[PDB]
């Protein structure tokens, strides 16, 4: 038959063209890192995104550090319920969780959200980068009194600062005690479960920090290092 | 008052669905089984097919 | 001059070679299969591992005839071309194995020390190109006895095949080259690569102490076993060549070191057994991979 | 149909006591983690306490850490909250809340403006 | 008056429950107790399609049993040729978070959508010879879950804001909107005559809608978690539902009651996709334990297992003549079974 072959030749050439284009696309796709930004309304997650950007509903951000490209997403065109559309971000390199430390009555909600994310079926192999924002507001809160963290957490009265701490050059011991107490509360639930498949990286940040991009870069480097250690039979 | 309106709409919809004509389960089950047996000969996944006609050889 | 022994080294090498052919073969087949599935994943490492097994495989297939060289133990009834081919393979395959181990070490270094760079050197195509270049270069460099026939006459062949009691001319200098370019330099690269890998691992914050200790043990074993298995043969080679260049007339030295030489030549053939176990079987993930196979 | 009905409630004075009982119907009672939430005038929903499937793991918030107690009964498919030493910050509507998925150690939406599996609630006053 | 409204609602619900109890005459198992078991159903992979870079989220068959459409989170839409495994077209999407795709019955248009709350239409038979965007439909306040074609000029959409909509493609306006669910709608399926359609939501409920008048006729309950899969029986008088409680169910329409349930003790993970066959005897359902099960609907005893996928199964499809079953999972592979 003549029509059969006369059509198969065109079909083959079209398939070859499409395959070449697909390979070219894969080369670019395999060398870009994707991140998902999560937080609360009070948390200033957008302002850090604006800082890195300067340095349809879904907010998009692209930045570049040391010739490596990073892509960050922000979903905000949906409702409060998020147990269905969060399964899409299961191949993401890391999840950037922003926490408000100045407000105490909203801390339990952040703890519960972090604990729910930690124990998810589809998010057990994804690392979380924790940003405790509003350090200045916390310092002003504890220093001036009129607000006792003991009322919200009655375990703050029998807590001693760990020795392996690095206080800033000028700082009251009480400020350091409370600031590290919040981190200890967040890290207590991060180590109960997880058979070395993911790790939580904590950092302290303010509204004028210009060093978050390098922190994310180093954490992603460590994550890729761990994955390569597992991949190349070096364990 | 908005909740009152919502409850009113819910009640109207509920009486709307409270009057639909219904038949016993046996009739629907028998009809479904009869349909399933009626079209049994034309299902290759259920009844194997000769290798000549199957396009995935 | 002196009358050194010729056929007194016939106790240990036969049994040792029997042990190597009995054990190292099936494990090499399993390692070859594992590397093949790893490259099926689109993983470059398996490529290198694959080649390694093939190299070792060749050596094992060359093993049985030499056990006949200690059954007839004389006259090498098989033929001269038998020497020109099989002796070449026998005295060559170890350098191929060493080169492939060095390639594996460098590839491991590139993935842990620099995880987000050199994305073009970590594909199957580059691995195939490098492996082909290595094979061709080694064969062309070591094919000296294959081409021509006068050069091979400096390796006896009147009887006992590849040997020479009164070493003269160029064999000593080839021995010096083979001891200072075929062993030490790849070993130095291996040691440096694993030093880097351990330094990178110690700086990791997400790795617990137990994993770091296990990594250190595995790296130390890998860098030490090669030296333990290869050192005496090469040290005897260099000492003999050096003091021969000192006093060629002195023949008592060859009398003192003949048995040590052939025992070391018997001993050096243990990397062919060491490599498959330490590169496939030991790792728990790869053992589960073998179970999946 | 999933049904979760509260009971109890009433009027108490600072330093009183009253137990709250939640009945359930329409699903297996032992596969789901359970929570207590309350909504007081002028603010949104807040979390108070949670209990696991068997009855071992138990969590409170600090403001009620040393006062209230939770319990569950699988035989009667009931959730109990023991409540004593009340202070003028407890007047609210109390909802017992189910975890959406079974055989999971976590779940996301328990305190939302609209949630499928909740109760009507009961009002307690001090 | 609010308490009176609540009491009236409870009383009418009691009356509805009594009516449904009266309708339930005999069990489905008793009627289907003598028919021959289907037996062992062993399918084997015949074609494997590669080329996607990320997980596949949806697929649809064309109305020729030969052309196919696949959507992946990498941001690409590939139109294949199943007979020769030849890629006919590749379309780069503007948004990479795509959750659904469709194939027009005529074969000239292809639709897609996702987290951007926009339904995009592309033309396949352009006179120039290139696929291009033809029309974007917007107006939903949540992510799109499913989309189906009625004609070349009408489309049906379900969103995560508990609403469904009917769109006239030519003018790009909403003609009718269907409301009433409490949770997010996860899937929909059109009737064989395109006069009714059913939808399941995350409130453990399903609802039947009439396209023209735009009203809810029947609502069905019985599950204890979110419903995340739905289809239509070939006859058009029943449907099947899968939920997160690891059990499937079959619902009728003229009885207004649940008919049959499929469950097992060893199954703990829920269902993700459900599809029927041509005869109406086989029910294929994919699970989160990396495989699919083939249930016999009449007997409710498992008759087959499809395995080979190395990750969660996301989409199932069956041809119009019942000659192939296509499965797409999160491992970026499409597999055809016959």
């Amino acid at each position: 038959t003549e029509d059969q072959r006369n059509e198969e030749k065109a079909q083959r050439e079209a398939n070859k063209k499409i395959e070449k284009q697909l390979q070219k696309d894969k080369q670019v796709y395999r060398a870009t890192h994707r991140l998902l930004l999560l937080g609360a309304d009070n948390s200033g997650k957008s302002t850090i995104v604006k800082q890195m950007r300067i340095l349809s509903g879904i907010f998009e951000t692209k930045f570049q550090v040391d010739k490596v490209n990073f892509h960050m997403f922000d979903v905000g065109g949906q409702r409060d319920e998020r147990r269905k559309w969060i399964q899409c971000f299961n191949d993401v390199t890391a999840i950037i969780f922003v926490v408000d430390s100045s407000d105490y009555n909203r801390l339990q909600e952040a703890l519960n959200l972090f604990k729910s994310i930690w124990n998810n079926r589809w998010l057990r192999t994804i690392s979380v980068i924790l940003f405790l924002n509003k350090q200045d507001l916390l310092a002003e809160k504890v220093l001036a009194g009129k607000s006792k963290i003991e009322d919200y957490f009655p375990e703050f009265a029998r807590y001693t600062t760990p020795e392996d701490a690095t206080p800033e050059p000028g700082e009251d011991p009480r400020v350091t005690r409370a600031k590290y107490f919040i981190r200890d509360e967040f890290l207590r639930i991060s180590t109960a479960s997880g058979d070395g498949r993911h790790y939580c990286y904590p950092h302290f940040t303010c509204a004028v920090d210009t060093e978050n991009a390098r922190r994310i870069f180093n954490d992603c480097k460590d994550i890729i290092l761990q994955m390569n250690l597992r991949e190349y039979n070096l364990v | 008052t908005a909740s009152i309106a919502q409850a009113r709409k819910l009640v109207e919809q509920l009486k709307m669905e409270a009057n639909i004509d219904r038949i016993k389960v046996s009739k629907a089950a028998a009809d479904l089984m009869a349909y399933c047996e009626a079209h049994a000969k034309e299902d290759p996944l259920l009844t194997p097919v000769p290798a000549s006609e199957n396009p995935f050889r | 001059g002196c009358h050194v022994d010729s056929r007194v080294d016939h106790l240990f090498p036969p049994s040792l070679y029997i042990f190597v052919i009995g054990v190292g073969l099936p494990t090499n087949c399993l390692a070859l299969w594992a590397a093949y599935r790893q490259v099926q994943q689109r993983n470059e490492l398996g490529v290198y591992l694959m080649n390694l097994s093939i190299a070792d495989l060749l050596y094992i297939c060359t093993l049985p005839l030499w056990v006949d060289y200690f059954l007839h133990h004389d006259n090498w009834i098989h033929g001269p071309g038998s020497c020109k081919l099989f002796g070449f393979i026998f005295y060559t395959n170890i350098y191929i194995s060493i080169a492939f181990l060095c390639c594996i070490s460098v590839d491991r270094y590139l993935a842990v020390a620099h995880p987000l760079r050199f994305a073009r050197l970590r594909r199957v195509k580059t691995a195939v190109a490098v492996s082909s270049v290595v094979w061709a270069t080694e064969l062309g460099a070591n094919s000296a006895p294959l081409f021509h026939d006068e050069l091979f006459r400096d390796r006896y062949n009147h009887t006992f095949c590849f040997e020479k009691f009164p070493m003269e001319g160029w064999v000593a200098w080839m021995n010096l080259y083979r001891v200072f370019v075929g062993f030490l330099f790849p070993w130095a690269l291996m040691l440096l690569s694993y030093r880097g890998i351990l330094r990178a691992v110690r700086g990791s914050v997400s790795t617990e102490r137990q994993e770091k200790a296990k990594i250190k043990r595995l790296a130390l074993s890998l860098i030490a076993i090669v030296l333990v298995c290869f050192a005496p043969y090469h040290v005897l080679l260099l000492s003999r060549s050096a003091i021969y260049l000192g006093r060629p007339w002195d023949c008592g030295f060859e009398e003192r070191v003949f048995s040590a030489y052939h025992s070391s030549l018997a001993f050096t053939s243990l990397n062919c057994v060491a490599d498959p176990i330490l590169y496939c079987l030991v790792n728990e993930g790869a053992r589960s991979d073998v179970a999946k196979a | 149909q999933v049904q979760l009905q509260e009971s109890g409630g009433g009027l108490v004075q600072p330093g009183g006591s009253l137990r709250l009982s939640c009945a359930a119907s329409g699903f297996t009672f032992s596969n789901y983690k359970m929570n207590w939430v309350r909504q007081a005038p002028g603010k949104g929903l807040e979390w108070v306490s949670d209990i696991s499937q068997s009855g071992a793991s138990i969590s409170y918030t600090g403001s009620v850490k040393g006062r209230f107690t939770i319990s569950r009964d699988n035989a009667k498919n009931t959730l109990y909250l023991q409540m004593n030493s009340l202070k003028p910050e407890d007047t609210a509507v109390y909802y017992c809340a189910r975890c959406p998925a079974p055989f999971t150690r976590d779940c996301f939406d328990v305190t939302s403006t609209t949630y499928a599996y909740r109760g009507q609630g009961t009002q307690v006053t001090v | 008056e609010l308490d009176q409204l609540r009491q009236e609602a409870e009383q009418l619900k009691n009356q509805i429950r009594d009516a449904r109890k009266a309708c339930a005459d005999a069990t489905l198992s008793q009627i289907t107790n003598n028919i021959d078991p289907v037996g062992r159903i062993q399918m084997r992979t015949r074609r494997t399609l590669r080329g996607h870079l990320a997980k596949i989220y949806a697929m649809h068959w064309g109305t020729d049993s030969r052309l196919l459409v696949s959507a992946s989170q990498d941001g690409k839409l590939i139109i294949w040729d199943s007979y020769t495994t030849n890629k006919v077209h590749a379309i780069p999407l503007r948004s990479s978070w795509v959750m659904t795709c469709a194939y027009a019955p005529s074969g000239n248009y292809v639709a897609c959508g996702g987290l951007d709350n926009i339904c995009s239409i592309y033309n396949l038979k352009t006179r120039e010879g290139n696929v291009r965007v033809s029309r974007e439909l917007a107006g939903h306040t949540g992510y799109l879950s499913c989309c189906r074609f009625l004609d070349d000029n009408q489309i049906v959409t379900s969103s995560g804001d508990t609403t469904c909509a009917l769109w006239d493609i030519e003018t790009g306006q909403q003609t009718t909107t269907f409301t009433g669910h409490t949770g997010d709608v996860m899937s929909l399926s059109l009737a064989p005559d395109t006069r009714l359609f059913v939808s399941g939501a995350c409130d453990a409920s399903a609802k039947l809608w009439d396209v023209r008048e735009g009203m809810c006729r029947q609502t069905f309950t019985g599950h204890e978690s979110d419903i995340n899969a739905i289809c239509f029986f070939p006859n058009g008088n029943a449907f099947a539902t899968g939920s997160d409680d690891a059990t499937c169910r079959l619902f009728d329409l003229r009885a207004d009651q649940e008919l049959m349930t499929y469950s097992h003790d060893n199954i703990i993970c829920g269902i993700t996709s459900v599809s029927f066959s041509k005869s109406g005897r086989l029910l294929l359902a994919g699970y989160d334990d990396f495989n699919c099960n083939v249930w016999d609907a009449l007997k409710a005893d498992r008759a087959g297992v499809l395995a080979g996928h190395d990750n969660r199964v996301s989409c199932l499809g069956v041809t119009d003549d019942g000659m192939a079953v296509a499965t797409g999972s999160w491992d970026s592979f499409l597999k055809i079974w016959n």
